[PDB]
């Protein structure tokens, strides 16, 4: 028959879950972001659109922080990612309380995963609408994540999701190819600010305001920290040039 | 949501009726036939057991006839797992108000509580009735001999003479016909038999489908006493009344 | 305590209970009725602890009359006991027991036969000819072991009540303000207004 | 203070030649205050029976939760129940309120209705069950009964021995507790009978 | 979160049916055939072990378990509904009956819980009956030897021979010719393998057949002596061997 | 009336859809896996397929330690195979603080396929698209393996295969069984048997492997592992000095 | 009780006493103080043996799921464990506990966790009543990154003078010495360490 | 009560005394202080017999089910944790100082558990207040490698010690035999060495002795 | 399609979008214009009120939550007053706790967290209101614009309600102008009575009809309301 796709925990007769699908929809829809793991750290950039001159610049800021050395960005339905971090947060919290060490990524992977997958158990409750791509470094390196409505999540190399991932995704594999030995934090940054300018194509209508972030055990002794004025700007023409 | 799969059994319909009270009793209408006569001297219970095999235990069987208390037994019609559960809740009911006054629970009492149970099925909780009618023969020192009865809907009455189960009106009818109150426990034993003999979906009435029951007042005593026939008993009593 | 006392004789119950409420150093009213009648043929007389004593006294009267109404019957006075004896077993064992300790007279219509019973707070009942509770049985026991006789008059009763009320304002050391005294039998309960000087 | 002292009395059983037999006295007091000579202690459910010493209240609802729990026994089992079934039914009760319990001293007293062997039982106020052979006594002049019941006591004796020997038993050790007395009454229980009987004893 | 489904999903349509019953019921009718038949001194019930593959061990998997040392069950329908029933019925024999009297429940008061755990999957909200009918066979001291049938419904009935599943209505007539109340344990047994003998498509041998019996108390399956009262249960599986032996006699 | 394919209640034919259904899901990951018994170990191998380039290869498993002795292999999507794997290591560890003794593989099977068993009954609970299995060499049975699927169903078994060709490599596994008459891999390392479990795959799969083609978890008397590439590749070197 | 726990060149050692009384009776005399809650990550205990076992217990149940998620845990994470059961259940508990484990990338290490239910990290650490006798000794001998032999000794020497006053501790002298070469168990009779 | 549990080379035995005591007053002459907890592991019990009774039992209960439900026989560190556990959460308020031992797919072992919780393990131990006399003849008689007929000497020796020498314990020996490779064995009144003398009179009374007041029949047929 | 997607918040469509929510935004833009912007000194809150009869008042659209925060409403009231008081709380909190004013910033984000709990969960509905949150805090002025989606943003002005894009595109317009009109709290209203008037069309703001609010450097948040007004009508 049909209707497989009016409530949350329905396996369709293909063994889908339609609500999930079309959760993965609004996250299409989002603005682009991104995740490029380097050789000791990782960052984190996404797409401002502008949607006016009134939006004060530099305000609405988009990635999060949660613990010292975690960072969180995604695309999608905003306060789902907000809600999520908040779960991170507490989840964080929790563990470094009765562990006393800060969690490691993979750690805290699992947590987001195992929270995200959870509501796609029940009908009295909605999938997530977003994709959230986060890491940091721990104990033994850093890593990258991503993690879908369907709860489903892996490390990368470098991750993108949102209107724009495809040329993202390509820029991405582009630099895996060409730098098998592994791209610099300094590097990353740059790479990062001009992936964003590219996937901003398929959006080239609305004027945007870049954000990026990292944490590299070099760069920002371990802990995440947002890129401000110089080193954003030299980023920001890095791509600039490149855009032409 | 799941109001998706609510069947919501406890709403009126726009006639002012409760379906799933109406639905039950069309369930009870096909159950095995149950007769309760009330006599001067003592009370009579008989019920037609529905479906019989060769290999059926009729020694250790019991689907009809149940004892509540030593002066009240019932005489079911309709699910036996359902009126089960009741019956139990009915038995420590009797418990209860002995330990409570040092006297025997009075007839109506027990019945109405039992009813006032059934009624709640009715009116909250989104659970589906009790598929179950009784026949309540008891005694107490207030009232001394009575017959009572109690469907779906919560709802008790008093009888002389009263059927519950399938063919009621033809049970009813004929017992109506030949019923009168200087009658005698034997008399209403007959009355019983014929009735249900007469009534029957089945062949012939043999023994292997009844259950018998009687709550006398044995005169070379002074108390009260309930004989659940056993069946020699009642196939002896089945030639006695002409019936073979 | 207070005093309250119960005999039953051949056709009634009687019921015997000081009339002093004393909080500390002075007696805040003589013409206190330390009694609730639980139904028409059934009487409740109490005694103990300040508050508790009226509080369970018309809660268990309320039940009674609500039992009543329902059933549209009036409990017999085993029945009634019964009840008020469990009520008294829970409270003992619950956070604040109830302490109130009551004896309930009351005359059987159907058995046709005047019942007297002693409950304490633990829920310790039992049927006497008669009863008391508190020091009450201590100085009048020995009067009702002798002249008691299950064949008494309602007016041999009251007699020996009045000799049992005149040991105990001779003996006891407290002033209980005399006593209302209440009668119950096949009509119902009514109060012997002169006790003062019978 | 002691619970187990503010109503007094007393219970002893013993087993016979295809018998058993329990007594027990019939006082109730509140202290030294006697109240009532007619407070029996012993009960039954069926062929079973119940006797029980300590605080009278309690000995009063046990008997009216027994009554309770073998009424519903016998609806669902279709069979009165035995003495040792009994005994397990009313240690759990006991042990239930292992951190509030009753104030009581059971003993147990019957024949099996199917084997016919005679059986007591005994248990504290938690439930612990004590299975004699011979004798099991209870209550504020307990002390005394033991020390009747281990002379006066001797197997297998007739219906009409045992009831002297457990008569003798109970109203001398009765006589040397201050709380106990005030009236007696024994019950001789064979397969097919019981019989009841009154003694006569002081009322001091 | 929240179970949030607190109503019926077993309600009671126009004709007075109680589909999600009638439904289970159906699921029982596909179900491997099993019985049981009930002798003078003892009471058997068998089944056959569909092997799910010939790589599956067919041993590490009992469809007849043991309830209480002298009571056993059998089934057909839905396998994964009568092992939880089973775990819930261990359970109840001990929580609801040994632990407040000191013994194992008799046969007719264990069914009866068991029973009462189906009819609520039949009322209870946001649940669906259970999709198995059970055969339970046992003994104790007042009521001697018996064998119940408890279906989805919550309905129970003793019998004294009787088949559910596949070829349930087969093997009842089969069953209805062969029986008497004379019968001896063996007897039984002998009746038990013919009459499932026509059941079985495959081999038919004691591995692919499952059977156990009610019978006299097995002392050497008690681990401990000591106790004059406690002689051993009376619930014995038959083994793969002791099953061919009868077989070649068939 | 059409609303008995969204829950799980019976429909006319007394079948429950949504188990029907969560099963296909179990092959959404289009992974084959299967596992054997030696003479003292257990082995399950499973196929790896890491399709985007971005993705960190070592942190794509299906095959997860469950404790020190059980190891499971989940033929299913990523979030219910975790979600599966972490109640089941829960489990685990709560049974050795109640009972004092490692929990035994075939018994943590029960316990799940209990679980499983639950959402096939209360209608709020979805079925997991996933079918578990465990192994390890148990202290009391020795080689283990047990599996339970979305009908709350399970077994032991002598071997077994999960997956969409998941036919073939059974019939390849029960014809070599038919012949070698035993129950079992008779060798003693499990390095060979771990080589026997990748041969048969590829004959019944007719496909090579490299060393990141390939999963592997081995079970051994108190201890359960994965190997790594090159515990692989120096498998896939033996097997290939054969051919 | 006389447990003391410490760390040297190649990791660290656990010593203990085999004494448990219940008044001057010796109930046990042959009691294992030294308790496993992981591989390399043992624990000294002191104060009520019911308390330190359930508390024991529970560690060993943590840390055992930590692992199953996220790989071997730090000494570090061990004695937070044991330190929140501690503080958070002050009221409840009598226990003091010396927790010491062995780590690659940190070697040995040594906390203590007193009544209050506080963490103290230690290059060696003393408790039980018998610790009260050798705080003099064991601050007048310890020296850090001793060999394996010498801390042997130096344990050896101090738990038997512990031992020699503390007539709640006794019996024999157990052992446990954590390092990268695994777990290795000692035992020294009272012949042996008490004419020292 | 005097209890003790002795290990021998290929099993465990455990014995206890039998007299039951209510202050100075003996109230049970041969009252049980063995528990069975499943077939081959069983309980000697101290302190609070209600308590060493319905703990036992709680146990075994759960012993079984666990048993049914995973297939295995039940193991001693397995009703060893269970017990310790229920104890503990009662601080001591459930009275039961047990000797727990028996065999299983493991082997054979021993152990004690107090009230509050904690456990023990060695291969003779003896708890109650015959606890010092046994522990005594312990002391003095053990040995490693000690046959299944030293043993039960042994452990029947050192419960002598206590009903001898300890005011708290008397009457009978009972022992209960757990050997690795057979049935546990569990032998009631394994020694009887207090068989009270014959009286030196019969109290059996004339009939009519008794004064009776009123006699009737008693209805036990409902 | 949509009908059958648009029964609860619970469930996304096909294309993935939240009917129920985009249900309430709705009840905003039936709502009453509503206009905020901020200098570097000052923040303003300009509103017109609605009224249901000539017999009827003009339902308040501004609402005070501390001393240095309040907010204008568009859309249900009840809703608002929910919501506002749920702001006034963790205003409250943040004071008496740490002796520290509620950054705007922070509000916001509390403010989104708590509408997007009633967009995930059956049972519940979105809130039907808009807001605009205006406060001075420790980094100057701010104004945000709350929806019921839970997307708050931070602007140099906005508005809200019917017509309210005649306003938002002459506040886009006069931005280099007012942003600078520090110092100056008539001039910063008066650009705010002009933004309002721009989504005019049915009358013109009247003395009992307008209602404007402020908040700034040395200015705790006031309301305006009547006479007060008059001076700029």
């Amino acid at each position: 028959g049909t209707g497989y796709d009016l409530s949350n925990s329905v396996f369709s007769p293909d063994g889908r879950n339609f609500q999930v699908e079309y959760a993965v929809k609004a996250v299409e829809n989002g603005t682009t972001s991104i995740g490029i793991k380097c050789n000791d750290g990782v960052v984190f950039a996404v797409e401002k659109l502008i949607t006016s001159k009134l939006l004060v610049p530099q305000k609405n800021v988009k990635i999060q922080v949660v613990d010292r050395h975690i960072g969180c960005v995604y695309s999608g339905l905003i306060p789902d990612g907000r809600h999520l971090v908040n779960r991170g947060r507490e989840e964080a919290a929790s563990f470094k309380k009765l562990y006393k060490t800060p969690i490691p990524i993979p750690a805290f992977a699992d947590r987001l995963g195992q929270y995200v997958q959870a509501h796609t158990l029940y009908n009295s409750v909605r999938p997530f609408g977003v994709s959230t791509i986060f890491g940091g470094v721990d104990k033994n390196g850093a890593h990258l994540y991503m993690l879908e409505p369907s709860g489903s999540y892996w490390g990368y190399k470098g991750a993108a999701t949102g209107k724009g991932r495809q040329s993202a995704k390509a820029e991405l594999e582009k630099l895996v190819d060409h730098h098998p030995e592994g791209l610099s934090a300094r590097e990353a940054v740059k790479q990062a600010a001009k992936i964003i300018y590219l996937a901003h194509e398929d959006n080239k209508e609305k004027d945007f305001e870049l954000e990026i972030s990292w944490c590299s055990l070099s760069e920002t002794n371990g802990l995440h920290k947002f890129v401000k004025g110089d080193l954003l700007q030299e980023a920001i023409d890095f791509a600039q040039k490149e855009i032409n | 949501g799941s109001r998706r799969y609510d069947s919501r059994t406890t709403i009126f319909s726009p006639e002012g009726r409760l379906y799933q009270v109406e639905y039950a009793l069309e369930s009870i209408s096909h159950a095995g036939t149950a007769i309760g006569i009330m006599a001067s001297d003592g009370i009579v219970l008989a019920a037609e057991r529905k479906v019989t095999s060769t290999l059926l235990e009729q020694d250790t069987s019991t689907e009809k006839l149940y004892k509540l208390n030593d002066k009240i037994a019932v005489a079911v019609a309709g699910l036996t797992a359902d009126a089960e559960i009741l019956i139990n809740t009915a038995r420590i009911h009797a418990q209860n108000y002995l330990k409570t006054y040092n006297e025997d629970i009075p007839v109506e009492i027990l019945v109405r509580r039992l009813s006032d149970i059934k009624q709640g099925y009715t009116q909250h909780g989104g659970l589906r009735p009790f598929g179950v009618s009784f026949i309540y023969a008891g005694y107490d020192d207030r009232y001394g001999y009575q017959l009572y009865t109690s469907n779906p809907s919560g709802n008790y009455t008093g009888w002389k003479a009263i059927s519950v189960g399938a063919n009621t009106s033809a049970a009813q009818t004929l017992l109506q016909m030949d019923y009168k109150d200087d009658m005698k426990v034997d008399d209403a034993i007959e009355l019983a038999l014929k009735t249900l003999s007469k009534t029957t979906d089945s062949s012939a009435l043999t023994y292997d489908r009844l259950e018998f029951a009687t709550i006398r007042k044995g005169a070379n005593d002074g108390e009260v006493y309930q004989k659940i026939f056993k069946p020699q008993e009642i196939k002896d009593i089945l030639v006695k009344t002409g019936i073979t | 305590m207070d005093i309250i006392l119960g005999i039953r004789v051949q056709d009634s119950v009687i019921l015997a209970s000081s009339k002093a409420v004393t909080r500390g150093i002075s007696v805040l009213k003589d013409s206190d009725d330390k009694t609730r009648q639980l139904s028409p043929h059934t009487l409740m007389s109490f005694a103990g602890e300040a508050g508790d004593t009226v509080q369970f006294a018309e809660y268990i009267q309320a039940n009674i009359q609500l039992y009543s109404i329902r059933e549209d019957y009036e409990l017999s006075p085993q029945a009634v006991s019964s009840f008020v004896r469990q009520e008294l077993a829970k409270s003992i064992r619950s956070r604040r027991p109830y302490q109130v300790n009551v004896l309930i007279g009351g005359y059987d219509k159907k058995k046709n036969k005047p019942e007297l019973y002693q409950i304490d707070y633990l829920g310790t009942k039992v049927e006497l000819p008669y009863g008391a509770h508190g020091y009450s049985g201590f100085y009048t026991f020995s009067l009702l072991d002798h002249h008691y006789r299950p064949d008494m008059t309602t007016e041999e009763g009251l007699d020996l009540l009045k000799l049992c009320v005149q040991e105990l304002e001779k003996r006891m050391p407290m002033d209980f303000k005399g006593v209302i005294v209440k009668i119950v039998d096949k009509d119902g309960i009514r109060q012997v207004d002169d006790f003062q000087a019978q | 203070s002691d619970p187990s002292s503010i109503n007094g009395g007393i219970v002893v059983a013993m087993t016979g030649k295809d018998c058993v037999a329990i007594a027990c006295d019939l006082r109730l007091g509140s202290q030294s205050l006697g109240v009532s000579n007619k407070f029996e202690k012993i009960f039954h459910y069926g062929h079973v029976f119940l006797g029980i010493t300590g605080l009278a209240t309690d000995v009063t609802t046990l008997n009216e939760m027994f009554r309770y729990k073998t009424n519903l026994y016998k609806l669902k089992e279709e069979r009165a129940i035995e003495p040792e079934t009994f005994t397990q039914l009313v240690s759990s009760s006991l042990y239930e309120r292992r951190f509030g319990p009753y104030f009581v001293g059971p003993v147990v007293a019957g024949i099996n209705s199917k084997s016919g062997k005679p059986f007591i039982a005994g248990f504290d106020l938690i439930g612990c069950i004590d299975e004699a052979k011979d004798f099991i006594v209870s209550g504020t002049a307990s002390d005394q009964l033991f020390g009747m019941c281990e002379s006066l006591y001797e197997p297998n004796l007739e219906p009409e021995d045992l009831f002297e020997t457990i008569s003798q038993a109970l109203l001398n050790a009765a006589d040397r507790d201050a709380l106990s007395g005030w009236g007696a009454v024994v019950y001789i229980i064979k397969k097919d009978e019981v019989v009841k009987r009154y003694l006569k004893m002081r009322q001091d | 979160m929240t179970d949030r489904y607190s109503f019926s999903l077993t309600t009671f349509s126009p004709s007075g049916k109680l589909g999600q019953i009638d439904y289970a019921l159906t699921a029982v009718k596909q179900g491997v055939t099993s019985l049981g038949i009930k002798a003078t001194n003892g009471v058997v019930i068998a089944t056959e072990k569909k092997s799910s593959s010939p790589l599956a061990m067919s041993e590490t998997l009992s469809k007849v378990s043991l309830l209480t040392p002298d009571i056993g069950a059998v089934y057909s329908g839905m396998g994964p509904d009568y092992r939880v029933l089973v775990d819930k019925s261990r359970k109840v024999a001990h929580t609801s009956y040994k632990r407040i009297y000191g013994e194992y429940p008799p046969t007719k008061l264990l069914v009866s819980e068991v029973a009462k755990i189906m009819q609520e999957a039949t009322q209870s909200g946001g649940v669906r009956p259970f999709g198995v009918s059970l055969l339970i066979a046992g003994h104790d001291e007042f009521n001697g030897f018996s064998l119940y049938q408890v279906d989805p419904s919550g309905s129970y009935f003793p019998w004294k021979a009787t088949a559910i599943g596949k070829g349930s209505v087969a093997a009842k007539t089969f069953l209805e010719k062969r029986w008497n109340d004379e019968l001896e344990l063996e007897d039984a047994i002998h009746i038990a393998l013919l009459t499932l003998k026509e059941s079985v498509e495959g081999e038919f041998n004691g591995d692919t057949i499952e059977l156990a019996i009610i019978g006299d108390e097995n002392p050497d399956l008690l681990g401990y002596t000591g106790i004059p009262t406690d002689k051993g249960p009376r619930f014995r599986k038959l083994t793969s061997q002791e099953i061919n032996d009868r077989l070649e006699a068939l | 009336a059409g609303y008995d394919r969204h829950i799980t209640i019976f429909s006319p034919e007394g079948r429950l859809y949504q188990v029907e259904y969560a099963f296909k899901a179990t092959n959404q990951t289009n992974i084959n896996s299967l596992a054997v018994r030696g003479k003292d170990c257990t082995v399950v191998i499973s196929q790896k397929k890491v399709p985007d380039k971005l993705l960190d290869p070592t942190t794509v498993s299906y095959i997860f330690c469950i404790s020190r002795t059980i190891g499971m292999v989940v033929n299913g999507p990523i979030p219910d195979a975790r979600n599966a794997a972490l109640r089941a290591k829960a489990e685990a560890a709560e049974f050795r603080y109640k009972y004092g003794y490692d929990m035994p593989c075939d018994v943590l099977a029960k316990r799940m396929a209990n679980l499983s068993q639950i959402y096939t009954q209360r209608a709020y609970m979805r079925p997991l698209g996933v079918i578990l299995t465990f192994v390890s060499v148990d202290e009391e049975l020795g080689p283990s393996i047990y599996k339970t699927d979305p009908a709350g169903y399970y077994v032991g078994y002598k071997a077994t295969a999960t997956g969409p060709k998941q036919q073939e490599i059974t019939t390849n596994l029960e014809n070599h069984f038919k012949k070698s008459k035993i129950d079992h891999i008779n060798e003693e390392s499990w390095e060979k048997v771990v080589e026997f479990a990748i041969t048969h795959m590829i004959d019944a799969l007719g496909t090579e492997f490299s060393k990141n083609d390939l999963e592997v978890g081995v079970a051994t008397k108190d201890k359960f592992f994965t190997l790594s590439a090159e515990n692989i590749e120096e498998r896939l070197v033996a097997i290939a000095e054969q051919d | 009780t006389s447990i003391m726990a410490v760390t040297f060149k190649d990791g660290v050692i656990l010593g203990a006493d085999s004494r448990t009384t219940t008044g001057a009776y010796i109930a046990n005399r042959v009691t294992d103080k030294l308790t496993r809650v992981h591989d390399k990550i043992w624990c000294c205990r002191s104060g009520s043996a019911a308390d330190t076992q359930a508390i024991a217990d529970i560690v060993q149940y943590h840390l055992e799921l930590y692992t199953s998620q996220y790989g071997t845990p730090s000494t570090e994470t061990a004695a937070s464990v044991f330190k929140e059961l501690c503080y958070e259940n002050k009221d409840n508990l009598t226990a003091g506990i010396i927790v010491a484990g062995y780590d690659d990338k940190n070697k040995g290490e040594v906390y203590t966790i007193p009544l209050g239910g506080s963490v103290h990290k230690l290059p060696y650490a003393i408790a039980g009543s018998g610790s009260t006798f050798i705080y003099g000794y064991c601050d007048k001998n310890f020296r850090e990154n001793m060999s394996k032999e010498e801390t042997v000794d130096f344990i050896k020497h101090s738990l038997s003078q512990a031992i020699k006053w503390d007539g709640s501790s006794g019996g024999v002298i157990r052992m446990v010495v954590l390092t990268a070469a695994g777990v290795e168990r000692l035992i020294f009779y009272p012949d042996e360490y008490e004419q020292l | 009560t005097t209890i003790v549990g002795v290990k021998f080379n290929n099993g465990v035995v455990i014995a206890a005394d039998t007299r039951s005591t209510q202050g100075p007053i003996v109230a049970d002459k041969n009252c049980a202080k063995l528990h069975r907890i499943s077939p081959k592991i069983w309980c000697a019990g101290a302190g609070t017999a209600a308590d060493t009774e319905a703990v036992t039992q709680l146990i075994g209960s759960n012993i079984e089910l666990h048993s049914l439900y995973t297939s295995r026989e039940p193991r001693v560190v397995s009703a060893l944790q269970m017990l310790k556990q229920h104890l503990f959460k009662y601080q001591g308020h459930i009275g039961a100082y047990l000797i727990v031992a028996g065999v299983d797919p493991t082997g054979s072992h021993l152990f004690s558990i107090h009230a509050h919780g904690s456990t023990d393990v060695g291969y003779y131990l003896s708890l109650g207040s015959g606890s010092l006399a046994a522990m005594a003849v312990l002391e003095s008689h053990w040995k490693q490698d000690l046959t299944k007929e030293e043993a039960i000497k042994l452990a029947s020796d050192a419960i002598q010690a206590g009903i001898w020498n300890d005011l708290g314990s008397g009457s009978n020996v009972d022992v209960c035999v757990m050997e690795i490779g057979k049935d546990a064995e569990y032998l009631r009144n394994y020694l009887t060495p207090n068989v009270r003398e014959e009286k030196q009179k019969s109290y059996k009374f004339p009939r009519g002795t008794t004064a009776v007041l009123k006699e009737s029949i008693v209805n036990i047929c409902d | 399609f949509r009908n059958n997607y648009d029964g609860d918040t619970v469930t996304f469509s096909p294309t993935g979008r939240l009917f129920q929510v985009e249900y309430a935004l709705e009840a905003i833009k039936q709502g009453s214009v509503t206009v905020g912007l901020r200098s570097n000194t000052h923040a303003v809150l300009v509103a017109l009120k609605r009224n249901a009869d000539e017999l009827s008042s003009y339902q308040k659209k501004i609402i005070k939550c501390d001393e240095h925060m309040g907010l204008s409403l568009a859309g249900l009231a009840p809703d608002a007053r929910v919501l506002s008081n749920y702001l006034r709380q963790q205003c409250n909190y943040s004071s008496l706790v740490f002796n520290r004013k509620l950054a705007v910033e922070r509000a916001g984000h509390l403010l989104c967290d708590k509408a997007q709990k009633n967009t995930q969960s059956y049972g519940g509905r979105p809130y039907g209101v808009g807001l605009l949150i205006i406060g001075y805090d420790k980094s100057g002025a701010h104004l945000l614009e709350f929806q019921p989606s839970g997307n708050v943003t931070e602007l140099y002005g906005t508005a809200i309600g019917a017509r309210s894009q005649g306003a938002k595109t002459y506040l886009e317009r006069t931005l280099d102008t007012f942003i600078k009109i520090d110092g100056n709290p008539d001039e910063l209203i008066k650009a705010g009575v002009e933004a309002i008037s721009q989504s005019l069309r049915d009358e013109s703001l009247t003395v009992d009809n307008l209602s404007i609010a402020i908040v700034g450097k040395d200015t705790p948040f006031t309301i305006y309301d009547g006479e007060a007004v008059a001076k700029y009508i």
